[PDB]
């Protein structure tokens, strides 16, 4: 599924992530653009083997398991494909692990696209 | 201070003025750097890692 900016907005300040660990909902919403694009079925290999999934572009590394990834912890105790659904809660609740224990910096688009602007724009004009 | 670690069988060396993000795993600390505008991946054991790096996951712990 490819959300629209205000449908993910209003999406994830229902699973709770407006103000989540210090972030207001702007910086999420930002962050999703900028690694998926607002597609829940983005994937895309990192070099060293791993791949990143999701809405997110959560990391196989750690927080799903994908089949295919050398010493993979599963923090998240989920298939990487969960993280490809319609229905964001597997994603917003791994998401929430990553940041309980820190930040945002975790993710390469937050830092890269987010950190540092006017983040509350993206939720601007949406009703929340 | 550099951190020295094996990924994927293979040497690597990360300044830790790169790395923005710490966890502790069991009896290993987990770090995401910064590769050149990419997230980069490492571990190390709490008893192998540079001080440097504990300071950071000890200040990320509260």
């Amino acid at each position: 599924k490819v959300f629209g900016r205000c449908e993910l907005a209003a999406a994830m300040k229902r699973h709770g992530l407006d103000n989540y660990r210090g972030y207001s909902l702007g910086n999420w919403v930002c962050a999703a653009k900028f690694e998926s694009n607002f597609n829940t079925q983005a994937t895309n290999r990192n070099t060293d083997g791993s791949t990143d999934y999701g809405i997110l572009q959560i990391n196989s590394r750690w927080w799903c398991n994908d089949g295919r990834t050398p010493g993979s912890r599963n923090l998240c105790n989920i298939p990487c494909s969960a993280l490809l659904s319609s229905d964001i809660t597997a994603s917003v609740n791994c998401a929430k692990k990553i940041v309980s224990d820190n930040g945002m910096n975790a993710w390469v688009a937050w830092r890269n696209r987010c950190k540092g602007t006017d983040v509350q724009a993206w939720i601007r004009g949406c009703r929340l | 201070v550099k951190v020295k670690f094996f990924w994927n069988g293979e040497e690597k060396e990360v300044d830790t003025s790169k790395i923005v993000w710490v966890k502790r795993a069991g009896k290993s600390v987990l770090f995401i750097y910064d590769d050149n505008g990419k997230n980069g991946y490492g571990d190390v054991t709490e008893k192998d890692a540079p001080k440097e790096l504990l300071d950071m996951l000890a200040r990320a712990e509260r």
